[PDB]
C-alpha cells in the first residue's frame, strides 16, 4: 500500500500538471513541452515565489494585475489559478 | 522583463528575434531572478505575470528541509487530498513555507587520506611492475628466446599475466596495510 | 621475427578472448566435481590428519588432477578477461574522461574532489601521447584546446594535455627524420608508452570484475595447500548462473532494509536485556546443580548474548529457555515481558524480514 | 496399470488420489501457485543445498567437538567426523530445526570458539531458517498475485 | 484483492460519471466541470 501510494504520486506528477491539471499528452506536441510547461509556465515554486513577492510588496505599489491577485488572495478565492487552461491553449491558433 | 514579455507575446517576429540576441548577457544574468506564472486575469483570459525572485528566496527554497516539506506536501495532496481543496491546501502550504523560509533567512546571518593511501599504493606497486620493463637488460632474455619456440611464447605470455596478478596482490596487501595504519 | 611472433601472440589473445565464457563455465563444473569428491573425505586419528576415503582408489589421483586443472582454468579466465572485457572498460573510462575534459573542463575550470579515486587517477592519462587509444575520438585534445585555449592559455592547455608546443609547427615547416626497425629492441622499448600503460594497469586493478577473478585465482591457488578452499568457488554460482540472480535479487533489492531491521532487532532485544538485568535475574539459572549456579544474566554482556542467541532463536521467545514465573511476586510483569518479547521479536520483527523479501518479488 | 496392480496389493489404489488435481478444476488454482514459480522453487532448494554445504564445511573444519549426540561417555556419537554424515546432519536436523543448527548441538559457552560459534548459529538461523525459508513463502505468495 | 476492489470503485467514481458514463476529461474543460456535472446535472441522488 505504501509503495502504490508513492508510485501514484510519481505517476500523477509525471502525467499531469499540478496547477492546470492538463495531461502530458497535450503538452508533448512540442519537444520537451511538458518539461517547459511544468518548469517555466506552471511551476509550483513560481506560484509560491509570486505569493511571497505579493506579500512582501507594499500594498500601494502593486500593479493592476498584482492588485487583482491580492484582492482574490485576501478574500480567499482561487479562480486566478489556471484550471484546465493555459497560455499555449488559449492562444493555440495564434502561437501555432 | 519588458524584453521577456515582448518575446513571449511576439513569438514569430524576426526584428525582435534579431534584437533579443543583442541582450543575451543581460537576459542570462536575470534568468535566475525572473519569475513567471500564469493566471486567469480580469478579462476572462489566461494572463502571464512577471515578477522578481530574490536570491535569498531561492537559496532558502532549495534547502534540503524545504524540499522534504514539499515532497511530503505533494504526497499528502495526491493521496489524501481532493480536487476542490487542492488550491486551498496549496496556498496553506505556501504560506507556511514562506514563513519558515523568512525565519530561516534571518536566523542564518553572518576519507582524503584513505584515497591518498590507495593512490600511492597503486603508484608504487605499478612502478615496481614497470621497473622490469625499464631495465633495457632484457637482451639476455632476447638472446635465449632468439631460438624461437611457440612453447616459450606460451610461457612468457603466461608469465606476463602472472606478474600482473602478483602486482595486483601486492597492491591489495599494501592497501590493507595502509587501512590498518589509518584506522588507528 | 617480430612480425610472426606477434602474429602468434594475436592468435593466442583471440583464442582466449573467444573462449573466456566457455572456460568460465568449465571452472564452475570442475568445482562441483572437486566438492563432490570432497564429500568422501574423512578425519583419521594427537596427530590428526584428514584422509580421503576411497574403495576404488581412483578419487585421490582424480582430485589432484582436478586441483591443477582448476588452477590452470582460473588463470586462463584471467587471461581471457584481460583479452576480452578490459578493452571495453578502458574505452568507457577514456570516453568519460575525454567528455569531462571537453564539456565540463574537469581539469581546467574544476578539479577532482580529492576523494574520487577515478578522478585523481585520470590525471595521468591526460598528458599521455597514446590517449584515446581505445576511444574513437582522436581530436579531443584539439577540441579542448580550441574551447579553453583563449581564456586559460594556448600554453597552459598544451602543457596540461601534453601536446607538442613548437616542433609540430617546425615539422609542418622544414625538417628531416630517419626511420627505425621493427626488430630493434630499443625501438620497441622506446615505442611502448610507460605513463599510459601505468594508468591502464591502475584502472584494471580497480576494476570490480578483475579483482573478483583474481580472488577466484588466489583461492584456487590456496586450494592446493588445503583442498577445502575449493568450496569457496561454489559462491560463483550467483555470477555464473543468470537464473539464480532472480531468486538472489529478492534479498538484495531491499538489502538495506534487511540490515536496518537486524539492527533494530539488536536494539529491541537490548531494551529487553536491560529490563531482565534490572528486574529478572533470579530466573536465568541454567542447571540443576544447586551447588553451582550458571547465572547467565548476572553480567550485562552475557545476558545480552543470551537474549540475542537463545531467546532470538527460540520459537516462542525468551520465556521458553528461562525459569517458570508461577508463584512469584514478579509473575504478571514477567508474563508481560515474555509475551511482548514473543510478539515484538519472534512475530513482528521476524515478519518484517519475511515481508521485505516478499515485497521485492512483487 | 496402477489399478491393475491394486489387485495384488490393495494399497496401489491410493495412487489414484493424485488424480484430484486433474479431475477437479478448482484444485488447480491452489496448485498453480506452486507450479507457476515452480522453477524458482527448485533453484531455491538447490541454493539452500549449497548454503548449508558452506556451513557444513565450516563445521567440519572448525566445530567438531560440538556434534556429540549421546550421554554415554564411553561411546561418542560424533555426526561431523565425516563430511557426508555432517552434511546429512546439517541438511536434515539443522534445516528442520526451528532455530537452526544450534538447537541440536552442544552449548558453546566457556569455549575458545564461542563468539565464532555464536555467529555461526545466528547466521545459520538468519540465512536458512529465516531468509531462505522466506523466499519459498514469497514465491508462492507472488504467484497468487 | 479487497484493497484493489475498493480502489477500483474510487477510481471509477472519480474518473467517470455514474449515469452517463462520460469521463472526467470531457467535463474538465470548464473549471470544476466534473463536480458540477456529478453534483448538479447527473447526481445519482437526484434520480432517486
Ligand atoms: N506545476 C508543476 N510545477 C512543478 N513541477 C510539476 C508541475 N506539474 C508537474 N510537475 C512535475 O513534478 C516534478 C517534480 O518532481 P519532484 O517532486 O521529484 O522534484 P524535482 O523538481 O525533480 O526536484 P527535487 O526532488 O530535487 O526537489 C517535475 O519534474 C515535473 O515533471
Ligand atoms: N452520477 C453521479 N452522481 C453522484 N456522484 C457521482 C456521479 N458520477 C460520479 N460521481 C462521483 O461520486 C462521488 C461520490 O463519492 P462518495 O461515494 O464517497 O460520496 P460523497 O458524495 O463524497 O459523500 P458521502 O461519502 O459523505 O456519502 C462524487 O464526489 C462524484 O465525484
Ligand atoms: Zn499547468
Ligand atoms: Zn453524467
Amino acid at each position: 500500500e505504501l509503495r502504490d501510494q508513492q508510485e501514484q504520486v510519481k505517476e500523477d506528477m509525471e502525467t499531469k500538471c499540478f496547477i492546470c491539471g492538463i495531461g502530458n499528452d497535450y503538452f508533448d506536441t512540442v519537444p520537451h513541452g511538458f518539461e517547459t510547461h511544468t518548469l517555466q509556465e506552471h511551476n509550483l515554486a513560481n506560484y509560491l515565489f509570486f505569493l511571497m513577492y505579493l506579500i512582501n510588496k507594499d500594498e500601494t505599489e502593486h500593479t493592476g494585475q498584482e492588485s487583482y491577485v491580492w484582492k482574490m488572495y485576501q478574500e480567499r478565492c482561487w479562480e486566478f489559478f489556471p484550471a484546465g487552461d493555459c497560455f499555449r491553449k488559449q492562444y493555440e491558433d495564434q502561437l501555432n | 522583463v519588458l524584453l521577456t514579455n515582448l518575446s513571449e507575446h511576439m513569438p514569430n517576429d524576426t526584428r525582435l528575434q534579431t534584437f533579443l540576441e543583442l541582450a543575451e548577457s543581460v537576459l542570462n544574468y536575470f534568468q535566475p531572478f525572473l519569475g513567471r506564472i500564469e493566471i486567469m486575469g480580469s478579462a476572462k483570459r489566461i494572463e502571464r505575470v512577471y515578477f522578481e525572485i530574490s536570491e535569498s528566496s531561492r537559496t532558502q527554497w532549495e534547502k534540503p528541509q524545504v524540499k522534504e516539506s514539499k515532497r511530503q506536501f505533494i504526497f499528502d495532496v495526491v493521496n489524501e487530498g481532493g480536487e476542490k481543496e487542492k488550491m486551498e491546501l496549496f496556498v496553506n502550504f505556501c504560506e507556511d513555507t514562506i514563513f519558515e523560509m523568512q525565519l530561516a533567512a534571518q536566523i542564518s546571518e553572518s576519507s582524503i587520506l584513505t584515497v591518498r593511501s590507495a593512490l600511492f599504493a597503486l603508484r608504487y606497486n605499478i612502478l615496481t611492475l614497470m621497473r622490469m620493463l625499464s631495465l633495457k637488460s632484457l637482451k639476455k632474455q632476447m638472446k635465449k628466446v632468439k631460438k624461437m619456440t611457440v612453447k616459450d611464447m606460451v610461457t612468457a605470455f603466461f608469465s606476463s599475466y602472472w606478474s600482473i596478478f602478483m602486482t595486483l596482490l601486492h597492491f591489495v596487501a599494501s592497501v590493507f596495510r595502509g587501512f590498518f595504519r589509518i584506522i588507528c | 621475427f617480430w612480425k610472426k611472433i606477434i602474429a602468434y601472440q594475436q592468435k593466442l589473445l583471440n583464442y582466449f578472448a573467444r573462449n573466456f565464457y566457455n572456460m568460465r563455465m568449465l571452472a564452475l563444473f570442475v568445482a562441483f566435481a572437486i566438492n563432490f569428491i570432497l564429500l568422501f573425505y574423512k578425519v583419521s586419528t594427537i596427530a590428526v590428519h584428514y584422509v580421503l576415503e576411497e574403495s576404488s582408489g581412483y578419487m585421490e589421483p582424480t582430485l589432484r588432477i582436478l586441483a591443477i586443472l582448476h588452477t590452470v582454468i582460473s588463470f586462463f579466465c584471467i587471461i581471457g578477461y584481460y583479452c576480452l572485457k578490459v578493452p571495453l572498460v578502458i574505452f568507457k573510462r577514456e570516453k568519460e574522461v575525454a567528455r569531462k575534459l571537453e564539456f565540463d573542463g574537469l581539469y581546467i575550470t574544476e578539479q577532482p574532489s580529492e576523494d574520487d579515486i577515478k578522478g585523481q587517477w585520470d590525471r595521468l592519462v591526460i598528458n599521455t601521447q597514446s590517449f584515446p587509444n581505445n576511444y574513437w575520438d582522436k581530436f579531443v585534445k584539439r577540441k579542448v584546446m580550441d574551447k579553453y585555449g583563449e581564456f586559460y592559455g594556448r600554453d597552459r592547455i598544451s602543457e596540461l594535455l601534453g601536446m607538442d608546443k613548437a616542433a609540430l609547427d617546425f615539422s609542418d615547416a622544414r625538417e628531416k627524420k630517419k626511420p627505425k626497425k621493427d626488430s630493434s629492441l630499443s625501438a620497441v622499448l622506446n615505442s611502448i608508452d610507460v605513463k599510459y600503460q601505468m594508468w591502464k594497469l591502475g584502472v584494471v586493478f580497480t576494476d570490480n570484475s578483475f579483482l573478483y577473478l583474481a580472488w577466484y585465482m588466489t583461492m584456487s591457488v590456496l586450494g592446493h595447500y588445503n583442498n577445502f578452499f575449493f568450496a569457496a568457488h561454489l559462491l560463483d554460482i550467483a555470477m555464473g548462473f543468470k537464473t539464480l540472480r532472480t531468486i538472489l535479487s529478492s534479498v538484495t533489492h531491499n538489502g538495506k532494509q534487511l540490515v536496518l531491521t537486524v539492527g533494530l532487532l539488536a536494539v529491541v532485544v537490548y531494551l529487553y536485556t536491560v529490563v531482565a538485568f534490572n528486574f529478572f535475574r533470579k530466573f536465568y539459572n541454567k542447571s540443576e546443580d544447586g551447588d553451582t549456579p550458571d547465572m547467565k544474566c548476572d553480567d550485562m554482556l552475557t545476558c545480552y548474548m543470551f537474549h540475542m542467541y537463545v531467546g532470538v532463536r527460540a520459537g516462542g521467545g525468551i520465556g521458553d529457555e528461562i525459569e517458570d514465573p508461577a508463584g512469584d511476586e514478579y509473575e504478571i510483569y514477567r508474563i508481560i515481558f515474555d509475551i511482548t518479547f514473543f510478539f515484538f521479536v519472534i512475530v513482528i520483527l521476524l515478519a518484517i524480514i519475511q515481508g521485505l523479501i516478499i515485497d521485492a518479488f512483487g
